[PDB]
């Protein structure tokens, strides 16, 4: 996708990420396992949350049509009238799947943004000490317990 | 050592479209469309539906005679003429302006009748039926005709002080022939008048047997207008008059609606109404009827409108 990462060169998800949409994996002699990023994925619910709430909002306006009744010697006053409801009709339905589709889009293509900034970030702070695998991992340099890992994760890892 | 970065995978079943792709899997998504109903009729926030089972909207208007239990008056929300309504104009003839009278009528939401002209007022008999009225006759007019084989020139009057705008209705008879004319009205050549400060129609009979209709050949063309507070109504005729008895008060605003349906009425509130059932929900779309009413998301004509909340489901197997 648009961010190369979420199907891209992070191949696959993780099931046994269950907190949230973003985390870490970590392994080292005290074994592995791994944790979603409170911080990235809070940040990217409150967005999409807010999203889902404005897009609501913005549409739960109805219209209103009523069937009116023509006579006889009204047939031209009854085609204008179905004209202009088979238009109202048409612009709402298309502008309705329209911003679903296209947000759609944006919407997979954010989720796919966090995850290349939360790997850039941490790129960033290993600095020299870690070497990519080109799969989403970093292998690290020096020995690296639980306490170290840590400090990756809430970005405090000395040596950036 | 090392540590890695990713994304959730779960056994979601959800999948939502863009403009590039189809079906993408995702993690979480949210149907923008609501797509169920009760399948029948409820009230709305505007309160009940006036069910027409046996009379027609002009039926009741007109009074006919097999519509007495609506001679109260009632109050509602929308308009409901169920398929087996029949009873409209029971004496062969046809209402002017019929769709007009019938929008005007169910975009009120009540009407109360009241008494325009007496039956002390007039000099000549009042109280004229028919078979094809179930042997009486319309409760909002007075079939005119003479008495004493007399048929002075019937002059009255009314005035609207009620502060609010009276339907009224009227009718001109026209006989299937000129023995029955003078029979009626002494006279085959008739004028009638009914005048108030805006309007002016004047009206003349025209003798000749139409087509058989209730039994009947001859007819009585029906007509309506709006006396508005302050106007005075005034009728003239010396023959062939189907004079104003009770008029209607209409008020408020119903929601205008007038559904042709047999479905069901329940003892139910909902938010918003159609013609196929009623339906509450905080979805912004549903794809029941454009005809929907009342407290309403946005109608549009699809089968789903799936958001995509959470990423794209990727499975690593
Ligand atoms: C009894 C008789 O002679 N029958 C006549 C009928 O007579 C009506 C006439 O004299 C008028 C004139 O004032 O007065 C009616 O009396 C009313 C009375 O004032 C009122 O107090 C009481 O409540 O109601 C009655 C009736 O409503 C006399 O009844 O006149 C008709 C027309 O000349 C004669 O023709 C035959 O009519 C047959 C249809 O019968 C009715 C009907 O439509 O059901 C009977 C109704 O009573 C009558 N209504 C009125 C107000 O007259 C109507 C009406 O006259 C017609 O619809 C007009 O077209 O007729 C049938 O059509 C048959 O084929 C005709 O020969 C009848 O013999
Ligand atoms: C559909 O909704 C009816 C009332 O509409 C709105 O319902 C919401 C509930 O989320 C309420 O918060 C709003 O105040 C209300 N809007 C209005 C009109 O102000 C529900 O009607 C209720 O029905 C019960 C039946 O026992 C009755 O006791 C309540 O008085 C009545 N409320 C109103 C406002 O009439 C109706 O139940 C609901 N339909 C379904 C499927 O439950
Ligand atoms: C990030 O994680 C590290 C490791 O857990 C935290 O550092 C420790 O902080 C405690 C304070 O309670 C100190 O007593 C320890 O000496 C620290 N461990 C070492 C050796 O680094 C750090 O506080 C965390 N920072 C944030 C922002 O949560
Ligand atoms: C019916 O007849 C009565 C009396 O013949 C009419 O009443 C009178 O009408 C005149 C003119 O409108 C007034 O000046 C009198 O004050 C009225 N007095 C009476 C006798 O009531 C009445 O208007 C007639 N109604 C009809 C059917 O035209
Ligand atoms: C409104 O949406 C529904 C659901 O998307 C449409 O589809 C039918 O839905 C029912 C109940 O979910 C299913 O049992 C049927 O199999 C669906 N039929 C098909 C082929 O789509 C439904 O048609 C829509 N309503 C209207 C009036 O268009
Ligand atoms: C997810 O689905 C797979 C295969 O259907 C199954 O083996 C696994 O137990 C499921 N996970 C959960 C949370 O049940």
């Amino acid at each position: 996708g648009l961010f190369g990462a979420i199907a891209g060169f992070i191949e696959g998800g993780w099931p046994g990420l269950v907190a949230g949409w973003y985390g870490f994996q970590h392994s080292n002699d005290q074994g592995v396992g791994m944790a979603a990023d409170s911080d990235s994925t809070q940040k990217a619910i409150d967005k999409i949350t807010s999203k889902v709430n404005n897009i609501v909002d913005k549409m739960n306006k109805q219209y209103g049509i009523i069937d009116h009744e023509f006579s006889e010697i009204e047939t031209r006053l009854n085609m204008i009238n179905n004209k202009i409801d088979d238009q109202i009709q048409d612009i709402w339905t298309y502008n309705a799947e329209l911003l679903v589709l296209l947000e759609n889009q944006k919407t997979l293509d954010e989720h796919d943004a966090n995850v290349n900034n939360l790997y850039n970030k941490v790129k960033r702070a290993l600095g020299s000490n870690a070497m990519e695998d080109g799969k989403g991992c970093f292998e690290l340099y020096h020995k690296c317990d639980d306490q170290c890992m840590e400090t990756i994760r809430n970005g405090t890892y000395n040596r950036r | 050592d090392k540590i890695c970065i990713g994304y959730q995978s779960t056994n979601s079943t959800e999948t939502v479209d863009t403009l590039t792709e189809t079906n993408v899997p995702v993690t979480h998504a949210k149907e923008l469309l609501h797509t169920s109903h009760n399948g029948m009729l409820c009230a709305t926030n505007l309160g009940h539906p006036l069910i027409l089972d046996t009379c027609t909207i002009e039926g009741l208007i007109y009074g006919n005679p097999s519509c007495d239990l609506l001679l109260g008056g009632r109050e509602w929300s929308y308009i409901v003429e169920r398929p087996s309504a029949v009873n409209g104009m029971c004496y062969p003839g046809n209402v002017e302006n019929l769709e007009e009278l019938r929008s005007l009528f169910s975009s009120a939401s009540s009407y109360q009748r009241i008494q325009i002209f007496p039956d002390t007022i007039w000099n000549v008999s009042y109280s004229g039926t028919s078979s094809a009225c179930s042997d009486s006759f319309y409760r909002s007019m007075r079939w005119l005709t003479q008495k004493n084989n007399a048929y002075p020139i019937q002059d009255a009057q009314y005035t609207n002080n009620r502060g609010k705008s009276i339907l009224f209705m009227w009718g001109i008879n026209h006989p299937p022939t000129d023995t029955v004319q003078t029979n009626l009205y002494t006279r085959t050549d008739t004028t009638t008048s009914v005048t108030t400060e805006d309007i002016n129609r004047t009206f003349k009979p025209v003798i000749g047997p139409r087509p058989l209709v209730n039994g009947l050949h001859g007819r009585i063309d029906y007509y309506w207008s709006v006396l508005k507070p302050g106007q005075t109504l005034r009728v003239r005729s010396n023959g062939n008059l189907i004079a104003p008895w009770y008029g209607h008060i209409l008020s408020g605003e119903s929601h205008g609606r007038i559904l042709k349906t047999d479905l069901n009425s329940g003892n139910c509130v909902v938010q918003c109404q159609t013609e196929r059932g009623g339906l509450n929900t905080t979805l912004p779309f549903h794809n029941v009827s454009k005809y929907a009413f009342g407290n309403c998301p946005k109608y549009v004509g699809v089968k789903s409108l799936k958001l995509a909340v959470g990423l794209r489901n990727v499975p690593a197997r």
